[PDB]
Order: structure tokens, then C-alpha cells, then sequence
């Protein structure tokens, strides 16, 4: 399986896909097709699970001995899978081999123009084309399910009337449908006879010259049942050949009942999801016909009729994954369709609209940003006004006591052009997490370069606090990308400090000189991170004092609070 | 009995000063002291000059005597307070006139009327008169002239707090602006000699009244961020500005007068300092009254603990900043090319904001030094 | 080519794709691959041109002698093309063989959740995957172009800094990029040497063991140039083999200049579309290297370096068609990107919002529809109040004179459960068309069943008025589907009447007993047709009096006019 | 000097008639004639009964004497006109009370207060009191009680046409509703014995005043389709109705009082006929005045050429129709199951609409016969 590697110093979800061969020539000349398919499937499961739940990193042990990636590449099956799950590969993926490990860094999935909110390896909703039963891609499945959810069902025009059309010899698909309807009730079939009709959007034909035929039906039937029930219903005949010569399959009695039993079991196992008031079942019906050559029974021809359905019909559960807490799971059907059908709330009051739309930033100065404001404009004596210590009361009080803290913050904030750190009594509880009381305070430095850092301060010379800080940084990264709507690659770095009285030093940990990321994770944008942090705190209902925008002028003018369902 | 007019209509000692009226930094207080400050007929004179410039005394056949009657009655109507007085209204009238009849780089024009001078020679310079009919501009000017009429000297939130009769009477929803428009129009319709709209149509006068009242109601500071967000969403992702729309023209005039009423921190340093002195005096008056009624004194409104620079910096950053940004990003701010473009207004704004940031920084530094 | 058949009695655009073979076995055993590809391409061009411009009908002469379609089907190449251009085939297409002609009825393209506003056979915007240069589908091309139009360019992070990362032996794609960068400036190549690098998202390698090599480069180069310029730039080496052994191609001098000339011509012919202020060109550069074996020149290796571009780069014009007036044309590049980038206006005032949202119609009565109202509730003496003669003043005046008209309308409106005909002085001018003064009036019967009919009345015993009426019905159908937003299949039938004084009869034409449509075109919905007609008239600025909603109550209450930029 | 109260607070001859107050077709005119029609204290009595039912005289400790003082002063405030009088206000108060405290099939409830009886036994029946706190409902009831106060007898469009002082005073933007709320609240704050909100908090009273004024301003017929479209878009594609939202609860009370003020065509035939008689009489008065001032007479407002059935059919089709549709599609209309669901209100509506369609058809048929 796929296990969340809890033994990494990365501030991210790491998934361990087991051993994995790599390289185009090493994959091509791999003499085990089932193993290769299984490895490709494991990597694709990992990548979908990462995309659906914030970011993440996939760690694969290189199976071949001497692997380079600089004269070997990755492969071609994996590249096909990658290019299928995503539209653009360079925008989401980064590959980096770390000695004897191949790491794939995965950006988090973002809402785009397509409208999709989660990625799926396969919807498993088949649709019947003119002739072939194909599987709905992501976009077609979205469109299908949303049209159905709109009408609270699936609109049909059950036989109220045959339209009064002119009399004229004309040929249409309903001709084939009707000829199948007459074929279906025939009580006997003459062996090696011709057919009057071919296969179309309502008619399918299968040879299946198989001695067993049951292991084959058990795996091929549900996709055709879904293809039919998802469009107009239809018939599926077995025992014919390509040249439309009825032959049937050589089946003796005492097996036709077994075959029918397996068919009923298979079609009752297929999932289904209703948007209508009642909740029907898949109305269908099987039948068998003799193929008597001249006076004797040569065999049978199993004819199955499937009626058009009122809501969607799956062949299996939708192929969509996600890591909940650990042990990456598969999205249930109900959750999957809620992600495919519902919209995002997207309230965006007028005050928030202007607070964000300050972030247009055309090729022009566009001064006056509101998310970078402060009353107390005198911190850190030798410096300019280039750092907004935001809470402004938590920071002041934390600077009053813990005298070494202010000096440490000054000696830290020296090499930063422009940034804005945000303190907190504890950031773990501001992200909906378990607080541990030994953590003095926190911070969040968000500068132009140098991706954001989560300082954790404490005065306890017994523990290490690596687990706490890394969990908090991970959760902040995921919350940013999944709720703040930040649409770029991010890493939330870490630093830990000890703060014994009479001494402010001893950085017990520095996550930046411990782990390497691709070249692109090191360039944040610092205004969209602010928008993302604002929206994340708002959506988590923990936005209290960060982003001052002082109200003493608002109270004079008559403008009300920022936003809530409280007035 | 009615406030009729002063004897000679257009006084002429204030010649050669209205000539420097096509400049953004009009020396308004100089004209105030020049004119007899005993009586005060500045608003009427500046209005006559501006309307003669636009030529509206022929574009609508407005009898100049009744015009002067009405506007002198108006300027008499303005109370004698530190900030919201007839000098302020003359300020705002001149501001809207400048903003709508001075060259705007990169504006494509199409009954309309242009400024007297305007120097129409190129195509890369438009003016708002070349996109807005004469009726809309006359409505906008008269809206600016009577937009703070009979100001009590207090704010909306104060009248709502003490439950003043102007607060009950208007249901606590933009008390002051409703009062200004109501009282001004009442005074207009009172006498017969005030009708300087005598040669209008029924529908014309109806539209004029609608536009005037909308314009005056736009200057309610509570509805500021709403207007800014609406003007952002209508210039950002849309087709831009379809000037044939009446909604677009209405919204543009609303934003223009919004920007004009708050224009202290967009002039030279001394003018802005004078306006700030006025506004702080008015807030001090209101706080004085507020401490006497037992109410907890308002922020910034305590002459015994002034935070003037705090107020002005926060104001420039929160109110005039984003408004001028949204007004400029739609490419309407008047400026000039550079043989890329130079805009006087935003430069003045940046300079003043930096100055107040100096005062704040120095004060906090000295206080942290002394008080440890 | 493809010619608009002006010689049909259909109220639609008919396209003539020339002779066309049909049937799966007739296509499979067709011994001319170029001809088969050409026929498939002609049919696909016709179908895209129909989808992009309202509805239409494709008429194909059956090429094989004895063709049935009821025991032959269509084919498989055509089915593949069909299923590619559309998501769902049964929703848009109907196939009907009419003796010696195969007619394909095409619904009009509709805005769906995907966001696409026009269909394209191929965007011709290639993207570079991990290894292969693929062509952007419709959705990826939409996303790409919209992201670019948003930022008014295409955002890059030109070398401001190499991030301060730890020192550790690590392998990444930039290794291959740098090794290519050192390969590119090498002044000479030793024949039959090994390579240190393989092909990735920045590196491509081609063998091309071709004696000419120029006819091949001329056709293969532009797609790789586009794949590179549309993602990160890169290098393209020719003269190598699969096993990474430099061999080069045996080229003598006096041809390398020709090859470079053809390359420059080819890359300058490739279209491009900028969303940035400046308008650069495709910055690139070629080069040739010797492959000297031991002391002699064996050949060359043409190395081409392509730099990442600021806006989109096509291999050819986008493959999108449309019929303008006749002679179905291809959408220009500018029009194509305007259809891919811009949105629809979608004003929808509050009054219109409620006038439409009356059309929810859950499983419940939901009486009170506003688009079916009338003051004068007494027409056609023997009848109920079940027909809304809408203009109410044009209809009254037209009934005053032309006495036989009212009797004719009564004898016509007898067999209709519930409908609403809409008169007009002339419907041709209400759709932006040329009026002919011999047409007395018009009408538009929109009932539940019986798809809408366009009665044309006149009193002139010389002409026929078939051309006028059919043009008007065609234009009304197209306007409905393309502007009213009606999302189902429609046909606008026709009827013509002669109205000499003292006699009201002589229906000179009845389009319903002249042409056959599929079984589904005969069931309209009659409330969405009303919404569509309302929106079409609004968008055409001809909505004057139809849909009464009398204002005498509105004027009392204080509500204003329906909608316009006039108040 | 102030309108204080009548001597015994709760008169008791109108017992056994308020018992039939849990029925939608409350025989209001029967109670009117029962009560002394000489003076008129119906509004106060029905208000006392409803507030005792909800128990708000313990849910907020409202002193009943000052309550009766205020509401008797209110009912004295209502002018004596054909339609908009104190009987109409009692109608609307009872309508909102019924709509919010009677069983609603398929409503999931969660300080709150329920009706006196209500028979709470199942889960498939909710009531709007089980989703809205007591403060919001008290605000809604008092909003309904004083919502047509001091009605001049004319419409908004008439006051805007003749430029009445109530039109100038409020800038021609919902003149009548602003007047109603303003005058009512003024009268409330005038005396000290009217404060039946004496045991409230500062914030509580502020919220109460805000909700009352919003509710009264919701009944402006010009803003009808806007409210309908907003309530459609907030029940159709959204998550439904998140009752924890204050915006949702506010919008629901606004729609509820919108539906209550127009409820003539939702009762039995005789009640609706009486209300229609009243409204036609009032329109006839207004048209009488309008023909005398030289103005072209208004549609439907000519007693010499009545089009009563035209008016009532168009009204039921355009105004009350879509409103009741939007109110019902959100599953809030009170009704009962069928052992699918039976709703008395929409049935009455359909019956009356059919009746007026009969009258229109017959009249047009006879006129076309006679006049050829
Ligand atoms: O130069 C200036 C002019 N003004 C006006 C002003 C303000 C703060 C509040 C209000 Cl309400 C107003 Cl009108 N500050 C400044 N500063
Ligand atoms: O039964 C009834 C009650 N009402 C009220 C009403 C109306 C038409 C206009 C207005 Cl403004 C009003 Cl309040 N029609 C009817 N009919
Ligand atoms: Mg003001
Ligand atoms: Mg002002
Ligand atoms: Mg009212
Ligand atoms: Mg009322
Ligand atoms: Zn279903
Ligand atoms: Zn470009």
C-alpha cells in the first residue's frame, strides 16, 4: 500500500510508494507487466491523494541499482498517467532524486476555469457513444452530474405521442432499436442466420468465444450496463460474431441459471446515486434463446435488456483518493458527488473586496495596501518602518516581559527588505489543532523572498518541540493552499528558539538548513500570501487582531466592523 | 424678505484671480480674504465664473439674476463652522469642475459642452465634458454647490448617538446627506425667483433633480467602500466604461464628487494644512459638546489629548488612498505625458502621506525615549 | 469543398460534403487511405461549422451503391471524430438516411459548465509534457489562454537569484537543461560518442535518417517549436539516435545555409498572439556542429535553441470553422481568441430575473407565469382563454381590417391545448433582415407540442414567398439557439396564406408536410422557447410590445419600465 | 395631554372572539363592529392578545400599562381613510403572527418563544418561532403594528408627482415608508410613559430599532421584484436557509411582512371583497383630488370609469402571485399534510384569481356583443 512517512523532517505530507523502478529503458525492458502496472498505479494513487489534500511529497525507493535521472529520465507510462491526471505537468510537479530516493513534489489542486474541485483517476461513469462505451472524463462527468442535480432528476419524454410526420421511407436509429425489440422477444433462433440490424447507441454485440465466459462477463458487463443506463437504455447480445452470423456459445443446462445468478449479483453490486425523490433500482431483464440448427439445440444466446435510468450509474466507486489523517483512503461516493456538485461559498463582502482588490498591482506603483498597516510605527530601534508587527498588543506585551525576545527579533529581522511577522499566543490553536502549554508564543515571517517561517519560542530545557512545530507548519501550508486559495507552490519553513531568562540564543532547530526543495519553492509573492492568510483565518473563524486596519477612524466615520453574521 | 441678491451681480475686484482658476492648487483662502469676508459671496462668484466658462448660460438659457439669487441664498444657508462652510463648498465645486474640464491623457471623446479654454488640439487628451452631456454636468455642479447645506457641525454617528431630531426624522440612514439635499431643494422651490431652471422640460427637470439628489447622496462616507468596490468591478473585468450607458455616467459622476469632497490631502502642503486645521477644530467642538452630555469622548476628538497626525495619516491611507487608486486605474485622473505620465494629484498625496508618517514616527520615537 | 446547399426546402443551413462512403465494413475495406481521410475531414469540418453557427443539417451523397445503415451503421473513423468534437453524441447529432442521401442533423452549440463558447477541431497550441509535445485540447487551451489574458502577459522569474540551498549531490531537470546548454555551444562533436543527458521537458532528440530531411523538418519543426515556446523554452537536437550515439545526418556544404533558411522561414510563418504591451518575435537560434570521426567530417548535427515566449505560439491557425453568409469559412485567429477569452454579458436585471425564475416548475403547479399575460381576454368567440394574442394592438388592428384574417386564425387555432402566437408587422425586420413590402403580416405560434410555426400572410396572386418565409424561419431558429440560449433541438416550421378580399383560404405552402426531421425535433417545451424568444428580442433590441405585462399597475405602484439604458 | 390610555386596560366583551384567532380567516370586521367603532381600540387589544400568547410580557418584562399607552397612541395616530387605517394594521399584525406561529409542514426547529397553544407534538411540523429569537419576532410584530402610520391616503407616485412636502423632505425615495417609521418612532420617544422597552440593553434596543425600521422599509412596493429575486436566489441554488445567519433571518422577516401587508386576496371571498372595496374607495379619493389639480387622471383611479376587476386580476397575477410562489417554494407556507400537502392560502388565492378572471371575461364578452 501507500503509507504516510511519519519519519521525515519535511514540513509536509510524505507518502511512501514502496520500491519503484525508473527510467525509460528500465521501464520498457521490465520483464513483469503486472508489476509495472501495479507500480504505476501506486504512484498515481499517491499523486491523486496528494493533489486532493493540500500539497505533499511522494518518496519512492529507486529499485534499479544504478539510476541517474540525468541520463535516464523517468519513463513513459508514468508520464502518460501524470499528463492525464493534470492538464499542465510543469505547474504542479517537481521531480528530484535524492541519492537512493526519487522525490516528487506535488502542488495542491486549485480551482480553475474548468470548475473542478477535486481530481479523479477515473470517474467510473461510462457513457455510450455512437458505438462504444467510453468512460466519462472529469469535465464530462462534472457536466453530466450538474445537469442532473439541476432538474432534481433526469428528464425523459416517455411515450406521450408519436409525432405526426410525413409518410416516407426513412431510416433512423429507432429502426435498430425496434428491430432489437423484436429480436429480444423471439422465442427461438435459427443457427447461422443473418441479422437485419447492426449495433448503435442502443445496440451492442459481443462474441465471447470463451469456454468459461463467466469470468469475462463478470468484468465486462458492468461497464456496458452503465453505458446503457446512462444514456437511453438498450440491448446487449452475446453469442453473435463480427459478421452478424448467430452462433451463440456452447452452454448446457444447469449453467444458465448460474450465469443469470451471477449477472443479477453483478448488476446489483453496481453503485448508484439518485437526485430524484423516489429511489428506484436498475430496472433490467435477462433472457436466453435457443439456436436450434435443424432439430437440435446447438447452444444459447444470452440477451440482456437495460432500461434508461433516472440518476447516475457507476461501474465501481469513483476513483478519487485523499489522505484523511493517515492511511490514505478513497473518497466515498457521497463525498465525491458533493465535491462534484456543490459550489464554494465565496461570500466576499465589499470591505473584503476592496481589501483584496488592492492587490491588482498593474505595471505602476499602486501604493496604499490595507493588509500592511500598523499604528505603532516604532519597533526595533535601529531600523526603518519596514516590518509590520501585526497584533500590536500581543507583540507589545510579549516584548514587555521576556526581555531577550525583542532583541532576538531585531537580530533576526535584519536581513529582510520588507515583510510582516504575525505573533500569536499559539498558532496551533488558530489552525484548529492541539495546543501544548510549553510553547511560549509563535510568529510567522512573510517576506518577499525567503518562504514563510514559523518561529516557535519557549523556555524549557528538556524537550525539542520538533513534532509540534512541524505539524503546525504542515497544517498552515495545507490550510493556505486549500482555503486561502493560494495558487502557487509553497513551503512553510521552521525555526525554534530557547528563551531562558538572562540569555536569548540557542536556536535549537533550523529547518531551512536541513531539507532541500526544488528551485521554485523558494520564491513566494508575499501579497497573495497575505490574502491567503486573511482568507484562511476568516474561514477558520480565528481572525481576531491580525491585519489591524484600525477602527478609530471607522468609528468616527460611521463604518461598521470588518465582517460577520453578528450585526 | 427672501434672500434676494447683492446689488451688482458679478463683482469685479476679484478679476485676475479667477484667471488662475485652471490650476489644481487654486489659492482659495487668498480669494476669501480678497473678497469681503464680512458677508461672504464667494460661492456665487465662483459658480458664475464656472458656469460662464462652460457656457451653460446659453446651453440652457438660465437667467443670471435668478441664478445669483438662488446661489447667494445658498451661501447664506451654509452655517459658520470651522470646516463645513461655504469656503468648503466652493472648494468642492472647483474640484469637480477641474476634474471634469481639464486634459485627461488617453481619453477618447465622441448636447455636449466643453470648458471655455481647454485647448482642444490633439487626440490623446480627452475631458469628461466630451463624454457627459451638459445636463449631467450642470446637475453635478449644482450638487457640489449644495452638498453640505446647513451643516450642524456634528457627524452622522453623533446625531445617531444622541438621537437628534435629524436622526429620528430620517431613520438613522445617511442623516446628514438627506438633510442637505432636502433643505437645499426646499429652499429652492420656496420662492419663485429662484427658478433658474425655468426653461427646462418636465422630463428634463425630473432627470436633473434625480441626478442632483443622487450626487449629493453619494458623499456619505459610510457608503465609501461600497462605491470603491463597485467602481473597481466596473472597470476591472468588464468591457471598461460604456459611456452610452446612463448607469456608467451616473456612477462616474458619483465617484467624481466622492473624490472631490475629500480633497484636502491632494493639494499643496499649506492648503492641506489649513483644511486639516479646520477639520480638527470642528472635531474638537463636537468632542467638547460630547463630554458635556456625559458620553465617553470620541476618538481623535479630544483637544486635551490631540492625535492629529494619527488621524490624518490613517485618513489618507484608508479613505483617500484607495479612492484615488480606483479613480486612476480607470485612467480618468487628469495629468500630462512625459516626453511615462505625470499626475500632480497622486504626487501631492504621496508627499503629504510621507509628511504625516514623519510626524507620527518622530512623535512615537520621542515618547518612547522619554517614557522609557 | 463544402457548399451551402441553397436548393433545399429545409428551414435550415444545409451543407453538401460531396460523395461520402459509409458503413463500418465499407470504410474498413476502403482501398484509398488518403481519400478516406479527406472524406472524414470534410465531414468534420462541416460538423464543426454547423455547431459554431446555430443549428444545421449535413447532406452527404452515399458513395457505395447498396447502403442501408440499418445493417451497416456509419463507420468508426467518423464515430471517433464525432466523439472527439463533442462530449455527448446523442445530445447533438441525429443521423437519418433519406434514400440516396445521408443527413446528419446538428444541434447548435450551447454554453455549458466547461465554459467553452465555440468548438474547435484542434486548437493547434502544442504543449510540452514531460517528454512529448502534445496538442492542447479545448479545455486546456481555454485555461492556458485565460490565465495568460489575466496577467496581461505570461509570468516568469528571470534570474534574480539562485536560492541558497544546502550542498548535497542531487539530480534534477535543470541538470539536463544545463548539460544541453553546454552541448549547444560545443564547437565540434566526436562521431559515435556517448551523451551525458537524456530528453526531458527542455530537451528533445530526433533521428531523422532521411535523405531529404527538409520536407520532414518543414512539417515536424513547428509543433516542437510551439511545444517549447509554450513552456519554459528548450533545445531540439537532430542527428542523434535512440541509443544516444551521435551520428548526425550526412549533409554537405551549400545545403546547411538552405536548411537554415527554410528553418527561419518556417518559424517566421508560425502565428502568434500577444497579450503583453510590446510585441516581440519568437527569439530563437540555430547552429550546426561537425561530427569529425578521426580527421575528417562525417556530417553535421543541427542544434536549435528556442527561448520561452511571453504569449501564445501556434503551429498553424486554430482549427475552428463557421459559415458566415455562405461558403463556410475558418475563424480568424483574432476572432478565435476573442471567443476563447471573453465572457458573455449576462446583464439579467431583477425584473428579468423574476420573469425567468417563474420558469422553475418543480413537481408542483406553480401558477402565475408572467410571460403569458394579456389584457384583452376575448378573442375567437367559440373558445376558452387558452391563447394569448400578444401584441394586442397590432393584432386588434389587423383583425379590424382584413376580415377573413380573424376567421382564418380561429380555424387554425382550434387544435392547440395552450399556446401563444405573436404577430408582427414583419418578423424579418425584427430579426435584422431585409423586409419585402408584399408581406402583409406574420405570426409565431408557440404551443406545447407541434414545434413553432411562422405563418406569413399576404394578398398577392403572383409570387410564392417561399424564399422569404424560409429565410425568416432559418434566422429565427439560429437566433433562438445562439442568443436566446435555448438548449434543445428545434425546427421552426412554416405556413403561407393568401388573403384576397372576400376569401381567406389557399394555404400556398405547408412546410410540415414537405420535410422530415428526427423523432426528437417534434417536441418543444414552450416555456423555455418563451424565455429564449424574450432574450433574443431583448438582445436584438427589437423587443417592443410582445409579452405585455401591462404597466398600468406598475405606473400606479411606482415601478419603472422593463429594462434599458434609458433611465 | 399625551394620549395616555382608556381606563380598563384589557376590555373583556371581546372574549370568545379572540379564541378564534388561530384561524387564518379571522373575522376582523365582526370584531370591529363588536368593539365600539366610535373610538377604535382594536389594534391595542389584538396586540395585547398576541403578545400575551407569545408570552413576551415575561420574555422581556414589558410593563403592560406603558405598552397599552403606546399602542393606543399609535391606533389614534392612524388616519381615518378607506383602506390604510387601524383595521388594516390589525390585519397585518394578525397575518404576521399567524405566519410565524402556526404549524409549517417539514420545518426543523432548533432565547426563543413559541405560541401559547401551538400543540408541539411531532417533528414534521415546525414554526417560525422555532428558528427566530424572541427579539426578532417582537421587532417584527411592532413593525407590522406601526407600518402605515399617519397615512396621507395618497400613494408614493402621487406625492412625487405633485411634489408634496413629504416628497421633498425624503428625496423621493420611498417617501411613505420613511414617513411611517419616522413619525412612529418620533411619537414613541416623545413621552416617557411610552417606553415599553425600558428593561432592554443598549445593544438590544439598538438591534430592535434596526430590525423594526428595516421591516417597515421592506413594505415599499417599488422594491418588490428586487425582494422576490433575492429570496429566489437565496433558496434556489444556495445551501437553502442557514438560520444561524442574521442576514437570512432578516430577509425572511422582510419577506414575511411583505406577504402580510398584501393579503387581501388570500382570505375568504367576502373578506377580500371588503378589502377591495376599501382600496378602490381610496384610489377614487386620490383620483378625485388628482383631476382637480389639472393632472391627467391616473389609471384605475376614475370612479366615473371603474376597472375594478382589471385592477384586482392584474394585482393578483403580478404582485401577490410571484411573492406567494417564492415564499412557498422555500417550504415556509403554513399548511397540513394529506393522509400531498394542503395549503389554505394558495387555494384561496387561486379561487379569487379565477373569480376576477370570470368578471373580466364576462364584461369583455358583453361589451364586445353590445358595441359590435
Ligand atoms: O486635509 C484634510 C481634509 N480632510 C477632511 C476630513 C478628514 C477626516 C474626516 C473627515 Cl469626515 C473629513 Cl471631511 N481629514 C481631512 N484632511
Ligand atoms: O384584496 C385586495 C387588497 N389589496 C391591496 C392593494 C391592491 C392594489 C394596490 C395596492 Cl397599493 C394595495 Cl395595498 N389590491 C388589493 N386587493
Ligand atoms: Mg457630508
Ligand atoms: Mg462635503
Ligand atoms: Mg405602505
Ligand atoms: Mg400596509
Ligand atoms: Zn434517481
Ligand atoms: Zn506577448
Amino acid at each position: 500500500n501507500i503509507s504516510v512517512d511519519l519519519e521525515t523532517n519535511y514540513a509536509e505530507l510524505v507518502l511512501d510508494v514502496g520500491r519503484v523502478t525508473l527510467g525509460e529503458n528500465s521501464r520498457k525492458k521490465m520483464k513483469d507487466c503486472k508489476l509495472r502496472k501495479k507500480q504505476n498505479e501506486s504512484v498515481s494513487r499517491a499523486m491523486c491523494a496528494l493533489l486532493n489534500s493540500g500539497g505533499g511529497v511522494i518518496k519512492a525507493e529507486i529499485e534499479n541499482e544504478d539510476y541517474s535521472y540525468t541520463k535516464d529520465g523517468i519513463g513513459l507510462d508514468l508520464e502518460n498517467s501524470f499528463s492525464n491526471i493534470l492538464l499542465f505537468v510543469p505547474e504542479y510537479l517537481d521531480f528530484m532524486q535524492n541519492g537512493n530516493y526519487f522525490l516528487i513534489f506535488v502542488k495542491s489542486w486549485s480551482l480553475n476555469t474548468s470548475g473542478l474541485r477535486i481530481t479523479t483517476l477515473s470517474s467510473n461513469l461510462y457513457k455510450r457513444d455512437i458505438t462504444s462505451a467510453k468512460v466519462m472524463n472529469a469535465t464530462a462527468a462534472l457536466e453530466f452530474l450538474k445537469d442532473m442535480k439541476k432538474t432534481r432528476g433526469r428528464l425523459y419524454l416517455r411515450p406521450e405521442l408519436l409525432a405526426k410526420r410525413p409518410c416516407v421511407d426513412i431510416q433512423e436509429e429507432n429502426n435498430m432499436k425496434a428491430l432489437a425489440g423484436v429480436f429480444f422477444d423471439r422465442t427461438e433462433l435459427d443457427r447461422k442466420e443473418k441479422l437485419t440490424f447492426t449495433e448503435s447507441t442502443h445496440v451492442e454485440i459481443k462474441n465471447f468465444s470463451t469456454e468459461r465466459l463467466l469470468q469475462r462477463i463478470k468484468e465486462i458487463l458492468p461497464q456496458y450496463v452503465s453505458a446503457f443506463a446512462n444514456t437511453d437504455g438498450g440491448y446487449l447480445f452475446i453469442g453473435l460474431n463480427e459478421d452478424k452470423e448467430i452462433i451463440g456459445f456452447k452452454a448446457e443446462m444447469s449453467d444458465l441459471d448460474d450465469l443469470e445468478r451471477e449477472i443479477e449479483k453483478s448488476i446489483r453490486k453496481m453503485p448508484v446515486h439518485h437526485f430524484c425523490m423516489e429511489k428506484k433500482k436498475i430496472n433490467y431483464s435477462c433472457k436466453f434463446l435457443g439456436v436450434y440448427d435443424k432439430g437440435s439445440l446447438c447452444g444459447y444466446v444470452c440477451a440482456l435488456r437495460v432500461e434508461r435510468f433516472c440518476c447516475a450509474v457507476f461501474a465501481k466507486e469513483p476513483d478519487s483518493w485523499h489522505v484523511k489523517d493517515n492511511r490514505v483512503m478513497q473518497l466515498t461516493r457521497k463525498e465525491w458527488i458533493q465535491f462534484m456538485v456543490e459550489a464554494e461559498p465565496k461570500f466576499s463582502s465589499a470591505y473584503e473586496e476592496v481589501i483584496s482588490q488592492i492587490n491588482t498591482s498593474l505595471p505602476a506603483p499602486h501604493s496604499w495596501p490595507l493588509l500592511e498597516w500598523q499604528r505603532q510605527r516604532h519597533h526595533c530601534p535601529g531600523l526603518s518602518g519596514r516590518i509590520t508587527y501585526t497584533p500590536e498588543n500581543l507583540c507589545r506585551k510579549l516584548f514587555l516581559q521576556h526581555e531577550g525576545l525583542k532583541q532576538l527579533i531585531c537580530e533576526e529581522m535584519s536581513s529582510v527588505r520588507k515583510g510582516s511577522l504575525i505573533f500569536s499566543r499559539s498558532w496551533s490553536v488558530d489552525l484548529g489543532l492541539q495546543e501544548n502549554h510549553k510553547v511560549l508564543c509563535d510568529a510567522l515571517l512573510i517576506s518577499q523572498d525567503s518562504p514563510p517561517v514559523l518561529y516557535t519560542f519557549h523556555m524549557v530545557q528538556d524537550e525539542e518541540f520538533k513534532g509540534y512545530s512541524t505539524q503546525t507548519a504542515l497544517t498552515l501550508k495545507q490550510k493556505l493552499a486549500k482555503i486561502g486559495g493560494y495558487t502557487k507552490k509553497v513551503c512553510v519553513m521552521t525555526k525554534i528558539f530557547y528563551l531562558s531568562p538572562e540569555g536569548m540564543t540557542s536556536c535549537q532547530y533550523d529547518l531551512r538548513s536541513q531539507v532541500i526543495y526544488p528551485e521554485s519553492y523558494y520564491f513566494t509573492r508575499r501579497k497573495y500570501l497575505l490574502k491567503a492568510l486573511f482568507k484562511a483565518l476568516k474561514r477558520l473563524k480565528s481572525l481576531r487582531d491580525q491585519f489591524s486596519f484600525a477602527e478609530n477612524l471607522y468609528q468616527i466615520i460611521g463604518i461598521d466592523c470588518f465582517q460577520k453574521n453578528d450585526k | 424678505k427672501p434672500i434676494l441678491a447683492p446689488e451688482p451681480l458679478v463683482m469685479d475686484n476679484l478679476d485676475s484671480i479667477m484667471e488662475q482658476l485652471n490650476t489644481w492648487n487654486f489659492p482659495i483662502f487668498d480669494l476669501v480674504e480678497n473678497i469681503g469676508r464680512k458677508c461672504g459671496r464667494i460661492l456665487s462668484q465662483v459658480s458664475y465664473r464656472l458656469f460662464e466658462d462652460m457656457g451653460l448660460f446659453e446651453a440652457f438659457k438660465i437667467p443670471i439674476r435668478e441664478f445669483m439669487n438662488y446661489f447667494h441664498a445658498l451661501e447664506i444657508g451654509y452655517r459658520d463652522i470651522p470646516y463645513h462652510n461655504r469656503i468648503h463648498a466652493t472648494d468642492v465645486l472647483h474640484a469637480v469642475w477641474y476634474l471634469t474640464t481639464q486634459p485627461i491623457p488617453g481619453l477618447s471623446t465622441v448636447g455636449y459642452v466643453f470648458s471655455k479654454t481647454y485647448n482642444v488640439t490633439d487626440d490623446k487628451y480627452g475631458c469628461l465634458s466630451g463624454n457627459i452631456p451638459a445636463l449631467e454636468l450642470m446637475a453635478l455642479y449644482v450638487a457640489a454647490a449644495m452638498h453640505d447645506y446647513d451643516h450642524p457641525g456634528r457627524t452622522n454617528a453623533f446625531l445617531v448617538a444622541t438621537s437628534a431630531p435629524q436622526a429620528v426624522l430620517y431613520n438613522d440612514r445617511s442623516v446628514l446627506e438627506n438633510h442637505h439635499a432636502a433643505a437645499a431643494w426646499n429652499l429652492f422651490m420656496s420662492r419663485p425667483e429662484y427658478n433658474f431652471l425655468i426653461n427646462l422640460d418636465h422630463v428634463e427637470f425630473k432627470h436633473f433633480r434625480f441626478l442632483v439628489i443622487e450626487a449629493i447622496l453619494a458623499t456619505d462616507l459610510k457608503k465609501h467602500f461600497d462605491f470603491v468596490a463597485k467602481f473597481n468591478g466596473k472597470v476591472n473585468d468588464d468591457v471598461g466604461i460604456d459611456w452610452t450607458n446612463e448607469n456608467d455616467r451616473l456612477l462616474v459622476c458619483q465617484m467624481c464628487i466622492k473624490l472631490a469632497d475629500i480633497n484636502g490631502p491632494a493639494k499643496c502642503k499649506e492648503l492641506h494644512l489649513q483644511w486639516t486645521d479646520g477639520i480638527v477644530n470642528e472635531f474638537y467642538e463636537q468632542g467638547d459638546e460630547e463630554a458635556s452630555l456625559g458620553l465617553p469622548i470620541s476618538p481623535f476628538m479630544d483637544r486635551s489629548a490631540p492625535q492629529l497626525a494619527n488621524l490624518q495619516e490613517s485618513f489618507i491611507s484608508h479613505i483617500v488612498g484607495p479612492l484615488c487608486n480606483s479613480y486612476d486605474s480607470a485612467g480618468l485622473m487628469p495629468g500630462k505625458w512625459v516626453e511615462k505620465i505625470y499626475c500632480q494629484i497622486t504626487q501631492h498625496l504621496l508627499q503629504n502621506h510621507k509628511m504625516w508618517k514623519k510626524v507620527i514616527e518622530e512623535e512615537q520615537r520621542l515618547a518612547g525615549i522619554e517614557n522609557q
